[PDB]
């Protein structure tokens, strides 16, 4: 209550600071230059006015499709406005905070280190790079068994220097009502390069990524705007766009984007998956969990479970202990478990191996 | 006091009800309210303005489209459909031989949450949630699972691919929300049952396509899997046939626990019959060994259909005791039922 | 039983610490820290639930540190704590021997440790201690030393004559060559520039022992002064660099020098310094350098009274004897000062800690104010808050501009949990278009909000130097707000210290000087790339910092000289 008190209490300024700038509306869009004093200039309103503009603001600072305040009853031109577009569907584009740092990687090292000299490296040592250019390269692609998807992205994240970058979900591009991801696809663009640097994510690009024609009906053509004119405007020459880029899917298809990328993207890396002596790594990470008896050897059950990437031998580690507490035994014995992990390899075998290797080819 | 004289005569009497556009560091805000009009709002009262954030609906006053207090009004159309509540009476107890089923989950479900002391210092936490099957038609039968686990914490269910489907999408949106609004309503139980959205035939009313349905489930899957949530909102996901389901779903959840269902046996039989006619009355003549001896490949729920039709046959008589032979007359109704077609 | 007759009922017959809680009535504590001994074993758990009883409650086990007391009891019984087990006595005795920069503990407890005869001094005086700490600090660390300092050194001087010397203060440590350029630079006299500089003159070699304080006083009567900034930063410089001298001579040499120079000091620009060459060391301590500067006093200004008596008077002891004070004030006032008196309560209030004496002191809640500000600060210790019904009920209930000291007294009681309330409350205060409570906010917060980091703290950093506001207030909230994403951490080893060398070059950028960004640059880096010693809080032990309270009280009017006063730090 007493922030509320003081907190009502500055209305008796903010009232006669309510006399200006309130008459500000609306918000409206310039269309052309007949000379210098006189703009034309259209509102949501409907009605289009030509205006001159107020003294306090330079002329040379409006440029056409400038979003600019009006005061109603002269309609001249109060304050510029920069931000224009979007709603809602940017903010939700928008990521914040850390998490997932480096110490989570399960072993991987040429992969790590080929994509941290892609990304990281330009914006940690610029002048670097610049010196001795040649130039650094536009981006990346992720893509294979699933372990791991999409985590390698929160190593950036946590990684990340200085300034916040955005990610964005694959279909939310793909819209009822046609023309809505025209519009979408390009707004983040410009959002992009007043960031200044910021990077951009797309996760899932086959679900967008559909090529390449059939006979009918489409079908793939609203499709294939979306694609298309995701390719289109990456293919532009200005900037274009230092924001770099960050790709990430599950199958290499389809064709038509993985024949375009070459020529704009590059580093195209495979999983690479645990290795048999990197297996062990994913148990180093997961050893600080609960509690390990000095007599338990990694090596013995990494063997025993090839191709289970991160997540399977996690599991591993998880009905460990929860086996272990329907036991009441407060640490788990190497020979305790691994009696349920033969069968928490095999049990989730017999209805499906996952064959992700199967799913793209 | 003089504060409440004061700050209403700012806003009233009339006002308008607008929504938020975005928002200018300046402390003017841009709102937009029917129908398509934009503004500069800059109030330093009730706000709450961090709280706020574009996209919610905020007051206007008529002088001048200013903001005195912020609404936050559901009602909405997802909010409705998560309660109210159950509560059922009927609990874990009232049903046999899953014990061995059981158990697992229902330690899986009680091992956060409630009993936290032993989950916490162990350090192990796989909140994935759990998947559930089994055949021919079950699935209810894990339902019979999830009343017990309505008696706890939050619960939420969302069943059939029709709800996305129905209609061109916009896809997963509407799934979307409901994992956020199970963060605000957190910890709460989200259960799916019965997932056609592979094996469905034909979309409802004009929608497509097979393809495009496969996308809203993979965002599904990104959703779940996922980048980067770690509330719950507990999954649990159900269904009758799982190798409809792609492999691609299994690796993010659930990849610790999944359970299938068997059919029950002699011994399980007896017990669904003893557990339906507890509470009915039936002449002494009735015998559980010939019953259950009779019947091949039955779950609770025809045991209990054969004794409702038997009840109601017998309200014919208005008795409240079911003799043998109407229970076995009953009995043949279902019986010829199943074998008619 | 407890009414009237007898006494001594089952309560030290059965052993229940739970009815022992109970036990106890109302009476001063100061003379309950006595009890039957019992075996190690009863003496372990029933020191547990003694403390825990006892942590609500103003004074608390951990009292050997503050009291004051004095008596040898507590030396005994803190080396008996660890009799007689010599060998994993190894905690508690070489990480508090080691860990202590003043020499009372080590000396009383030097005779109370009976470990060996002569030989345990190598383990005391702080040598071997500061030397074997300040390597495992260099196996932890560490700062850069050639990149930097040289690459500004192409630069020559900094128009700030501000904050760059306490660089190679708390930077090298130990070493000699930038010494001879710190002193032979400073020999120039400007300004107070040589403050930093002639502070890592004896903090160099004093990191380990002893050390400089036969050439730190030198330059003291080597350069009437006439003013604070040029034979007062020597001056200040034996009395800080001391910690923990005494020893004894440094006491007497102290005295001695200032009592060499009185009307040039005067009352007023030095006074305000040299108390904290005494008061730290020791509080009990027999001279009274309090009278002979209290002599001054005639001068009447009323002015720079305010800052000079305030911890003037407030640091030469913490006594806890409840004489000094009626001394003081009668011999001070006499009559009164009208102004000074206020903070001669505080000075009181100041000298007992949380004796919840505090809450009844602020009754009077004079049209000053600076009574409750204060003492609510430091008027309760106590590890529960409890402190949000008044701290919240003093700015709600309390007349305009006190709010804007309101924020200052998150200082104490915030050291359990900043994150939650400082910046959700002086999240509000930031925007306020008041430089002086964007001021006394970002420092509100902090220290002791620079405790840990955030990503709402460096997300936060932004637009908070994109405001078109001129005055050193921008870049003490914004710079200021940077030394709280870690202190004395790095940066081998750990962050990255390029990160901060492309925000402050940036940043830099505006202006163009502005001279206040050459300020800010090296500002961050104070604490930045000082490092080699780890706070911490300063304390873990439950101690607090003097110079931060001090001299955090001048700036909140922050004028000319007094931010680089501060800037000792
Ligand atoms: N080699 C590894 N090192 C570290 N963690 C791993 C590894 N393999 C799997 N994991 C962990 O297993 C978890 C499950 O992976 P996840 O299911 O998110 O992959 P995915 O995103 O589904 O893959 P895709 O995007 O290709 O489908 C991840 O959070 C990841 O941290
Ligand atoms: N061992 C048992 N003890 C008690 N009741 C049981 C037992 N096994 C099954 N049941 C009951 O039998 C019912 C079986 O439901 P059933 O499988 O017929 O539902 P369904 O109509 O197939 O649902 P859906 O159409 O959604 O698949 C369950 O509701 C359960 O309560």
């Amino acid at each position: 209550a007493p922030p509320a008190l003081w907190d009502l209490a500055a209305d008796k300024q903010t009232l006669q600071s309510e006399q200006p700038l309130q008459v500000a509306r609306c918000t409206k869009i310039i269309n052309a230059d007949s000379e210098d004093p006189k703009y034309i200039i259209n509102v949501k309103q409907f009605a289009k006015f030509v205006v001159d503009l107020s003294d306090q603001v330079a002329p040379t600072d409006i440029e056409e499709g400038m979003r600019v305040g009006v005061d109603r009853n002269k309609y001249q031109i109060h304050i510029p406005l920069p931000p224009k577009i979007d709603p809602t569907v940017t903010m939700m584009q928008v990521e914040e905070k850390p998490d997932v740092t480096y110490s989570d990687v399960g072993g991987c090292k040429e992969q790590i280190e080929k994509l941290r000299e892609v990304v990281e490296t330009p914006l940690l040592h610029p002048e670097r790079f610049v010196n001795l250019g040649i130039e650094p390269p536009k981006g990346v692609l992720l893509f294979g068994p699933p372990g791991t998807g999409k985590t390698l992205c929160a190593r950036a994240v946590a990684n990340r220097t200085d300034a916040c970058f955005i990610r964005v979900i694959g279909s939310e591009l793909v819209q009822k009502y046609v023309g809505e991801g025209a519009r979408m696809v390009r707004e983040l663009f410009e959002m992009a390069r007043t960031k200044k640097a910021c990077l951009i994510f797309f996760d899932e690009i086959d679900a967008i990524g559909g090529a390449r024609f059939d006979d009918g009906a489409g079908g793939d053509n609203e499709v294939q705007r979306t694609m298309l004119e995701l390719i289109n405007q990456l293919d532009g020459f200005d900037p274009r766009g230092n924001i770099k880029v960050l790709m990430a899917t599950n199958r290499p298809d389809t064709l038509d984007p993985a024949l375009m990328r070459p020529g704009r993207l590059d580093r195209k890396i495979e999983f690479s998956l645990p290795d048999l002596e990197g297996r062990t790594h994913i148990f180093k990470i997961h050893a600080r969990s609960m509690s390990v008896e000095r007599d338990i050897r990694f090596e013995l059950l990494a063997r025993l479970c090839p191709n289970s990437t991160g997540a399977e031998i996690r599991s591993v580690c998880t009905e460990a202990g929860m086996f272990a507490i329907r036991a009441r035994r407060k640490i788990a014995t190497e020979k305790d478990f691994l009696e349920a992990v033969n069968k928490v390899i095999k049990s989730y075998a017999k209805f499906s191996a996952t064959p992700r290797y199967m799913t793209y080819n | 006091e003089e504060e409440r004289s004061k700050v209403d005569d700012l806003r009233g009497t009339p006002m308008s009800v607008g929504t938020l556009e975005e928002i200018i560091d300046d402390n003017h805000a841009i709102v937009s309210t029917s129908v398509g009009s934009e503004h500069y709002v800059s109030i330093l009262s009730f706000v709450d303005k961090d709280l706020l954030e574009p996209g919610c609906s905020v007051l206007l006053n008529h002088k001048v489209h200013a903001v005195i207090g912020v609404l936050m009004d559901d009602t909405d159309p997802l909010v409705t459909v998560m309660k109210v509540e159950k509560a059922p009476q009927e609990t874990y107890a009232d049903i046999g031989g899953l014990d061995n089923q059981i158990q697992e989950i229902k330690e899986s479900v009680e091992l956060p949450l409630t009993h936290p002391e032993y989950y916490e210092e162990m350090g192990i936490k796989p909140p994935k949630g759990v998947i559930l099957y089994g055949p021919p038609g079950t699935g209810k039968t894990l339902l019979a699972k999830a009343v017990a686990n309505q008696t706890s914490a939050t619960f939420l269910r969302v069943v059939g691919s029709e709800l996305i489907q129905k209609y061109l999408g916009d896809g997963p949106k509407l799934v979307r929300e409901l994992f956020r609004v199970a963060e605000e309503h957190a910890p709460s139980i989200v259960f799916i049952d019965e997932i056609d959205a592979i094996g469905t035939k034909r979309y409802d009313s004009n929608s497509g396509g097979e393809r495009e349905i496969q996308r809203t489930m993979l965002e599904l899957l990104n959703q779940l899997d996922g980048f980067d949530s770690r509330g719950d909102v507990k999954v649990i996901m159900a269904t009758n046939r799982i190798e409809t389901l792609d492999p691609a779903l299994i690796r993010p959840g659930r990849i610790d626990r999944k359970i299938e269902f068997p059919l029950p046996d002699e011994k399980t039989k007896k017990r669904i019959f003893q557990i339906h006619t507890s509470r009915m009355t039936l002449a002494d003549d009735v015998t559980l060994d010939d019953l259950i001896m009779a019947k091949d490949d039955l779950s609770g729920a025809d045991i209990k259909a054969i004794c409702t039709e038997a009840g109601l046959m017998a309200l014919r008589e208005r008795r409240m005791k079911v003799t043998n032979e109407d229970f076995k007359k009953s009995k043949e109704n279902v019986l010829y039922k199943k074998q008619e077609g | 039983c407890k009414d009237v007759v007898v006494q001594k009922q089952m309560a030290f017959m059965l052993g229940r610490h739970g009815v022992f809680l109970e036990l106890s009535e109302d009476v001063e504590e100061y003379e309950d820290l006595t009890e039957i001994m019992s075996n190690v074993q009863l003496n372990s758990n029933f020191l547990a639930l003694a403390r825990e009883l006892d942590i609500m409650e103003p004074k608390v086990p951990d009292d050997i540190y503050k009291t004051h007391l004095e008596n040898n009891r507590f030396g005994g019984s803190g080396s008996q704590v660890d009799s007689a087990r010599m060998n994993l006595a190894s905690s508690f005795v070489n990480g508090f021997v080691n860990a202590a920069f003043g020499q009372d503990k080590l000396l009383t407890d030097d005779g109370n440790k009976w470990l060996y005869k002569n030989k345990d001094h190598g383990m005391l005086s702080a040598a071997a201690s500061l030397g074997m700490i300040l390597l495992w600090d260099v196996d932890g660390g560490l700062t850069q030393i050639d990149k930097y300092l040289y690459s500004s050194e192409d630069y020559i001087k900094s128009g700030a004559l501000l904050a760059c010397g306490i660089v190679n203060s708390g930077v090298r440590n130990e070493c000699d060559p930038a010494l001879a350029l710190l002193s032979d630079y400073v020999l120039h006299n400007s300004n107070t520039m040589r403050l930093g500089s002639i502070f890592g003159l004896g903090l160099a070699y004093a990191g380990s022992n002893r050390e400089d304080v036969l050439t730190l006083l030198l330059p003291v009567m080597g350069d009437s002064k006439s003013s604070m900034e040029v034979a007062g930063v020597t001056a200040l410089a034996c009395g800080m660099i001391a910690v923990g001298s005494c020893n004894g001579d440094v006491t007497s040499t102290i005295l001695q020098t200032i009592m060499e120079k009185s009307e040039t000091e005067l009352k007023d620009t030095y006074a305000r310094w040299l108390p904290l060459g005494l008061g730290l060391n020791h509080l009990g301590k027999g001279e009274a350098i309090e009278a002979i500067l209290a002599a001054l006093e005639v001068v009447s200004e009323p002015f720079r009274s305010f800052a000079n008596t305030l911890v003037d008077v407030c640091a030469y002891a913490g006594s806890g004897n409840v004489l000094k004070v009626q001394q003081l004030l009668h011999i001070c006032s006499e009559h009164f000062d009208s102004k000074e008196k206020e903070e001669d309560k505080d000075k009181k209030e100041k000298k007992d800690k949380d004796k919840k004496e505090a809450p009844a002191d602020m009754g009077a809640h004079q049209g000053v104010a600076v009574l409750g500000i204060a003492l609510i600060a430091m008027g309760e210790e106590i590890g529960a808050e409890m402190a949000l019904r008044t701290f919240g009920h003093l700015l709600r209930y309390g007349e305009p501009t006190l709010r804007r000291a309101v924020p200052l007294a998150l200082a104490l009681i915030s050291v359990s949990n900043p994150r939650l309330n400082i910046l959700d409350t002086l999240s509000k205060f930031s925007h306020d278009a008041d430089p002086e409570v964007s001021y006394n906010s970002i420092f509100a917060m902090g220290m002791v909000g620079s405790g840990t980091n955030n990503a709402r703290l460096a997300a936060m950093l932004r637009q908070l130097a994109q405001y078109h506001a001129k005055d050193p207030n921008n870049l003490f909230m914004v710079r200021l707000a940077q030394g709280l994403t870690h202190l004395g951490k790095g940066t081998l080893t750990l962050c990255p210290y390029h990160s901060d060398r492309q925000l402050m070059s940036q940043v830099a950028v505006a202006g163009l000087l502005t001279v206040l960004v050459s300020f800010l640059d090296v500002r961050n880096i104070i604490l930045g790339k000082s490092h080699y010693v780890l706070y911490g809080l300063v304390a873990a032990m439950q101690p607090r910092m003097l110079v931060t309270f001090d001299e955090e009280l001048r700036p909140l009017p922050v004028s000319v000289r007094v931010g680089q006063a501060v800037d000792v730090v």
